[PDB]
RNA sequence: CUUACCACUUUGUGAUUCAUGACUGGGGUGAAGUCGUAACAAGGUAACCGUAGGGGAACCUGCGGUUGGAUCA
RNA sequence: GGCCGCAAGGUUAAAACUCAAAUGAAUUGACGGGGGC
RNA sequence: CCCGCAGAAGAAGCACCGGCUAACUCCGUGCCAGCAGCCGCGGUAAUACGGAGGGUGCAAGCGUUAAUCGGAAUUACUGGGCGUAAAGCGCACGCAGGCGGUUUGUUAAGUCAGAUGUGAAAUCCCCGGGCUCAACCUGGGAACUGCAUCUGAUACUGGCAAGCUUGAGUCUCGUAGAGGGGGGUAGAAUUCCAGGUGUAGCGGUGAAAUGCGUAGAGAUCUGGAGGAAUACCGGUGGCGAAGGCGGCCCCCUGGACGAAGACUGACGCUCAGGUGCGAAAGCGUGGGGAGCAAACAGGAUUAGAUACCCUGGUAGUCCACGCCG
RNA sequence: UAGCUAGUAGGUGGGGUAACGGCUCACCUAGGCGACGAUCCCUAGCUGGUCUGAGAGGAUGACCAGCCACACUGGAACUGAGACACGGUCCAGACUCCUACGGGAGGCAGCAGUGGGGAAUAUUGCACAAUGGGCGCAAGCCUGAUGCAGCCAUGCCGCGUG
C-alpha cells in the first residue's frame, strides 16, 4: 500500500522529469505544497496550483532550460523505514552547496542553506540536485 | 537487507580460519619425529619430498617440510617447525628451521645461509 | 643420500602411484616411480634402489630408476587409451574358462589369436567342472576337444574340490605364467588352490551374481610358485577386441586355417562367400570347427565396428 | 553441656563433561594402476528434479515434472 | 542434537579437512552417430 | 660535560635480482636435486634450482614465522546483492512486530535550539620550552565527537480528541469461467466370458525368436461382465493462492469482473513464530483391478545385456480413510 | 539453551545493620522474571586508552593511570575508624618439612632467585642521596615503594665504522 507519499512526489516529479512530461499532478497535501513552495523558491519548478477542496490536487510545471531536466537528481533521505534527523551544524549540503537539500525545521520547511543561517536543524525531508 | 533486519539480527562478520592451527599462534613450536619419509607432489611437480611426521609440545601431530639438499633427521628428533604453507604438498603446512637444536644447516650452502641455518664462512 | 646402493629388481605388482618391487635378496617393497618411466608393469626387471631402513621401525619408500627391455609382453587394446601391457616377460598364458559364469567360445579364440600374434604359448584351462553333471561334463568335452584336436593343452579343473589340478600343476612348474580370463572364472581361486599360500594371505573371492560375475581382483601379482616358476594374477577382463590386429594377422592366428592357405582360387580370398575358398569346403566337411570358423568371421565384422575410433595404436 | 546455621565428608542416585577406547561408517586428497566408459554434439536409448525398485561400478527401469534439449511445413 | 514421521525419511543445521579456483554470459574456431543450400 | 695523547687506527652484515617488484650473466644440473607469498620454474643455452661474478634494497641490523587492521565495497550504517554467477520459503492465512492516506485541535515523547553541570590525569593534535639533535620530558591550548538537567521551539514522526473519503470493505443488478465437494448418467474404445460363421495360421521385429492357435486361434457377428479415461470442441483459451482443474446433468459451495448508486469511515500493507493447503512416487488398513507397468519370468542382440527391443507380468496406477510434506 | 522462580514477588509486624532493603523470621497475599532473550552453556576482569582505518568501523586491554576481584583450596569470625585481612587468627583438605612418632611448622600471584612448562622474557645488585609512606616533638629508624645500577639489538631515536 501506499506507506509514503513524500516519496510519491518526488517520483513522479522525476519520472515527469524523464518522460519529459510538462506538467505533474499528486493528491495535494500540506506537506506536499510546502515542499513544492521550496522548489518554487529555489527555482527548481517554474510553478504549482491546489485545486479542489474535498480532494485536492497538487499540480506542478516542470522546468527545462535546455529542454534536459532542470532537478537532473532528486531522492528521498529520511523514509519512514529509517528517519533522518541532523543537528544545525552537520546539516547536510548537496553537490557541495550547489545543490539544495530541504529540512523541515521546528521553524517550518526551509533550504538547508536557510536553516543553518537561522541556526536551527531538523529531520532532511530529501536531496534536490 | 531492510534496516528492520538488520535490527532484528545484525551482520555477522567472517572469522578467519588459521590454516597453521598446530601453532597455536606461536611463531614458532617444538616437536618430535615420530617418522621421516619421502613423499610425491602435485602433478605440474616430480619430485621426492623430504618430509617429517612430527608429534608436537601441545599434542598436535603434523607433516612438516625440510628445506635443503639433504637431512640429519630421523625417528625421535627434537626439532623446531615454523608457519608456512606448500602448494604442492597437499596436508604439508609447516616446515622446519634448518639449524633449530637437532636439524643441522645444509652443507656448503653459500647464498641465503640465513634461511638453513648455515653460519657464514669463515673468510 | 636417504637411499641405498641400485640393483635389478622385479615387479611383483603395480599400484598406480607406487609399485611392489623384489629385491634379488627376496624381499619385496613398496618403491615409488621416477616420472620419466612410462609403462611399468608386473614381470617387468627394473634397477631401483631401497631406501635407508629406519623409520618408525618400518621401511621407507624405495625409488625405481628405470626398467629393462621387456622380452615378451601381454597386451590388449584399450579404446580411449590405445593398446596396453598387462604383463611382461611373461613365457606362458593359460586361459582361464568356467562354466557358470560365462562359456565363450569366442573370447577363447580372441586370446588365441592374441597370443599367437605374441608368440607366447597358451594352455586352455576349464574351471568349476564340480558343477557340471556326469553328462554334462560328456557335453562340454566334446568341444573342449576342438582345441586339444589342434594340439592346444586343454584341461578341466575344479578349484573348490581341487580335482585334476595336479596335471594343471605339472604344466606350470618351472615357467611363467600368466593367470588370464573374464572375471569370475576362478583365477584367483585356481592360484590359492594351487600357491597353497598361508590361510591368512588370500586373494579376494566374491561370488557371481545374476548374468556375471564382480571384478575383485584389480591388479596384476606376481606370485612364485612352489616348485618352481612364477604365475601372475591378472584383473578379469570384459572384452579382449583386437582392432589394433590386422584382419591377416587374425588368419595367421587361427591355427587350423595355415593347412589351406594358398587353395583359394581368388588369391585375396576373404573366405566368407568367395569361391574356392578352401577353408569353406574344408569347414563343410567337418574338417574345421565351424565354431571356429564363425568366431573368425564375426571378430573380423567386430573390428569395423571398432575402426570408428581415429586413435592410434601403435 | 546443649540447640540453630554450617564448610569437609558418606552413601543411594540422577544429570553433565573430559580423557581413553574395543569395534567400525562415510569422507577427503594424491594418483603415471584396474574394469568398463556415465555425462558434454540429438554423446550415439536427450539430459536433469522428486520418489521407488534393481545392479561390480559408473548406472538401468517405472511414475510425475522442467527445458537448463537438438531435429522437425 | 531437537522436532516430526508407522516407516521410508523430512526440517532445522555445523565443524574438522582440502583447492585456487568453481561459476555466469558472450566471442573466435574446432567438432556433432545436428540441420540447409 | 669539557680538555689532552696516540693512531685510520678498534668497528658491516642480511635479504633479493621470471612477473607482481628495484636489480642479469656464466657454469653445474637435467621433471633429478631442488625453489616457491600467488602465478609458477626444472627433461640439454634454466635470467626462477646450486655455485660464482655483477647488480638492487635495507643497514647494526637484515630476513623468516606468528598476530591484528587495511587494501576487502569480501557482512556493504556510511557502503553489496538474490531471472541465468551464492541467494524469493511450493503457496496461502495470520498473532506478536515493522510501517502507515488526509484535515483541525491539544500534548512535547521522539526531534531541534539555548544555557548549566559533567565528561580524572596521562595519551592523540596545535603553538612553545628543555635535554648538543632526535627519541624523550615538559607549559598552555584544542579536543574528549558523550551523558545529564533546566528553559524554549512545534515544521516532521509519536500520543490524545474531533473529523474527511481518495485506501480498504459492505449492499443492489448482471457476466464469464476444465474453481471446489457429492451423486447420477452417456458414447466410443481396451480386455474378458458365452455363443454364431469359418480355416490355418495368428502375433511381433530392422530382421527374428519367445508366446497363442486345430480342443479352432487370429478374423467377423451377437449377447454379456468389469475397470479406467473423457477424440472432436481445444485455443498462443479459461478458472484457481499454489499444487492443479476437461463428456453431460443435478445438489451444496468459493473467488473474480462490470455499470450505476448508496453505505462505513483508515477499519490498511507486510509478517518471525503458528496454522492450513500442497504434483508424482511411497506407507497403513479395506476394497477394486480393464489397460498400463518398477520388480520378476522368457526370446533375441551382444564378450555379457544384468539395458535399449520383443512376449508376458507383480506391487502400483483407481476408491475410502489416515500418514508422508 | 524457552520457560525460570516459593524467601520466590509483595504486605504487616518483630529482629538485625552505620545506613534503606526478604538483610532475617512469623503470618498474609500469589505474585515476580521471560522472545525488548529470562534461565541455562561456553568464554571473559572493566575503562581511560592502544593498533589500524579518511571515516564509520575492526582488533585489543602488554606498559602507565582509575575501578574491581584474589592471596595454597574451602569456611568462619575476631580485632579494628576501616579486614572477614598477601608476609594476622581458627577449623577442614592436599602437599612439603621436623619428630623423641607423643605431636608440631609452612604458604614468593612482594623483590631477587630455583626447579618445571614453554618458541620465549633479565641480578639470589646498590642506597634511602632525592620523591612518597609508617612511627616519632624532634633527632632519627623502617621502607625489594622508589631512585639507580646489572643483563637482553626487544623496540624507538642518534652517531660511527673515515
Ligand atoms: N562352485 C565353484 N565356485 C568356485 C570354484 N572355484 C572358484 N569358485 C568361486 O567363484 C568365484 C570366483 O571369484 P574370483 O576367483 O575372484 O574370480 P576371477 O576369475 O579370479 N576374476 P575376478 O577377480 O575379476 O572376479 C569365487 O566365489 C570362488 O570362490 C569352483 O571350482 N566351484
Ligand atoms: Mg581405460
Ligand atoms: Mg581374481
Ligand atoms: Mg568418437
Ligand atoms: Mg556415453
Ligand atoms: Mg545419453
Ligand atoms: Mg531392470
Ligand atoms: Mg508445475
Ligand atoms: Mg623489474
Ligand atoms: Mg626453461
Ligand atoms: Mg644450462
Ligand atoms: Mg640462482
Ligand atoms: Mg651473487
Ligand atoms: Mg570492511
Ligand atoms: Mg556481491
Ligand atoms: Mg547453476
Ligand atoms: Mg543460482
Ligand atoms: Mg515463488
Ligand atoms: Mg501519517
Ligand atoms: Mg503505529
Ligand atoms: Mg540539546
Ligand atoms: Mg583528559
Ligand atoms: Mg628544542
Ligand atoms: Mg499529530
Ligand atoms: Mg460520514
Ligand atoms: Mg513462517
Ligand atoms: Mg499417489
Ligand atoms: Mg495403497
Ligand atoms: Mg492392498
Ligand atoms: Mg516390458
Ligand atoms: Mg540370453
Ligand atoms: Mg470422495
Ligand atoms: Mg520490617
Ligand atoms: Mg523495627
Ligand atoms: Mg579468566
Ligand atoms: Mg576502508
Ligand atoms: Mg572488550
Ligand atoms: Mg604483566
Ligand atoms: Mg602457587
Ligand atoms: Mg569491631
Ligand atoms: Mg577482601
Ligand atoms: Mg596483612
Ligand atoms: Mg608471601
Ligand atoms: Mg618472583
Ligand atoms: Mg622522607
Ligand atoms: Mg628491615
Ligand atoms: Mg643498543
Ligand atoms: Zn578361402
Amino acid at each position: 500500500s501506499m506507506q509514503d507519499p513524500i516519496a510519491d512526489m518526488l517520483t513522479r516529479i522525476r519520472n515527469g522529469q524523464a518522460a519529459n512530461k510538462a506538467a505533474v499532478t499528486m493528491p495535494s497535501s500540506k506537506l506536499k505544497v510546502a515542499i513544492a513552495n521550496v522548489l518554487k523558491e529555489e527555482g527548481f519548478i517554474e510553478d504549482f496550483k491546489v485545486e479542489g477542496d474535498t480532494k485536492p490536487e497538487l499540480e506542478l510545471t516542470l522546468k527545462y532550460f535546455q529542454g534536459k531536466a532542470v532537478v537532473e537528481s532528486i531522492q528521498r533521505v529520511s523514509r519512514p523505514g529509517l528517519r533522518i534527523y541532523k543537528r544545525k551544524d552537520e546539516l547536510p549540503k548537496v553537490m557541495a552547496g550547489l545543490g539544495i537539500a530541504v529540512v523541515s525545521t521546528s521553524k517550518g520547511v526551509m533550504t538547508d542553506r536557510a536553516a543553518r543561517q537561522a541556526g536551527l536543524g531538523g529531520e532532511i525531508i530529501c536531496y534536490v540536485a | 537487507a531492510t534496516v528492520n533486519q538488520l535490527v532484528r539480527k545484525p551482520r555477522a562478520r567472517k572469522v578467519a580460519k588459521s590454516n597453521v592451527p598446530a601453532l597455536e599462534a606461536c611463531p614458532q613450536k617444538r616437536g618430535v619425529c615420530t617418522r621421516v619419509y619421502t613423499t610425491t607432489p602435485k602433478k605440474p611437480n616430480s619430485a621426492l619430498r623430504k618430509v617429517c611426521r612430527v608429534r608436537l609440545t601441545n599434542g598436535f601431530e603434523v607433516t612438516s617440510y625440510i628445506g635443503g639438499e639433504g637431512h640429519n633427521l630421523q625417528e625421535h628428533s627434537v626439532i623446531l617447525i615454523r608457519g608456512g604453507r606448500v602448494k604442492d604438498l597437499p596436508g604439508v603446512r609447516y616446515h622446519t628451521v634448518r639449524g633449530a637444536l637437532d636439524c643441522s644447516g645444509v652443507k656448503d650452502r653459500k647464498q641465503a645461509r640465513s634461511k638453513y641455518g648455515v653460519k657464514r664462512p669463515k673468510a | 643420500n636417504l637411499f641405498g646402493e641400485p640393483d635389478e629388481g622385479i615387479v611383483i605388482s603395480r599400484f598406480g602411484m607406487h609399485a611392489d618391487v623384489e629385491s634379488a635378496d627376496g624381499d619385496v617393497h613398496r618403491c615409488n616411480i621416477r616420472r620419466t618411466i612410462r609403462s611399468l608393469v608386473t614381470g617387468d626387471r627394473v634397477v631401483w634402489r631401497p631406501g635407508k631402513p629406519a623409520a618408525e621401525g618400518v621401511n621407507v619408500k624405495g625409488i625405481v630408476e628405470a626398467v629393462h627391455e621387456r622380452t615378451s609382453v601381454l597386451t590388449r587394446p584399450d579404446f580411449y587409451d590405445g593398446v596396453k601391457p598387462i604383463a611382461a616377460n611373461i613365457d606362458q598364458i593359460v586361459i582361464v574358462s568356467a562354466i557358470l559364469p560365462e562359456l565363450s567360445l569366442n573370447i577363447i579364440d580372441r586370446y588365441l589369436v592374441a597370443c599367437e600374434t605374441l608368440q607366447i604359448e597358451p594352455i586352455i584351462v576349464l574351471n568349476k567342472i564340480d558343477l557340471l553333471d556326469d553328462e554334462g561334463m560328456a557335453f562340454v568335452n566334446e568341444q573342449m576337444d576342438i582345441y586339444r584336436n589342434i594340439g592346444y593343452r586343454v584341461l578341466m579343473v575344479s578349484s573348490h574340490t581341487q580335482d585334476g589340478l595336479k596335471p594343471l600343476e605339472e604344466a606350470l612348474t618351472g615357467r611363467i605364467s600368466i593367470f588370464a580370463g573374464q572375471s569370475g572364472v576362478g583365477k584367483s581361486s585356481l592360484l590359492n588352490a594351487l600357491l597353497g599360500l598361508q590361510k591368512e594371505i588370500l586373494t579376494n573371492d566374491i561370488s557371481d551374481n545374476s548374468g556375471l560375475g564382480q571384478h575383485t581382483t584389480t591388479a596384476a601379482r606376481l606370485y612364485h610358485f612352489p616348485h618352481g616358476g612364477d604365475v601372475i594374477d591378472s584383473p578379469g577382463v570384459r572384452e579382449f577386441g583386437l582392432w589394433h590386429l590386422e584382419p591377416e594377422q587374425i588368419t595367421q592366428g587361427f591355427v587350423e586355417f595355415h593347412d589351406y592357405l594358398g587353395l583359394c582360387k581368388y588369391r585375396d580370398c576373404k573366405h566368407d562367400t568367395d569361391p574356392g575358398c578352401a577353408i569353406r569346403e574344408a569347414v563343410e566337411e567337418g574338417k574345421i570347427a565351424e565354431t571356429r570358423f564363425e568366431n573368425y568371421h564375426r571378430i573380423l565384422e567386430s573390428m569395423a565396428q571398432v575402426k570408428t575410433r581415429k586413435n592410434f595404436s601403435d
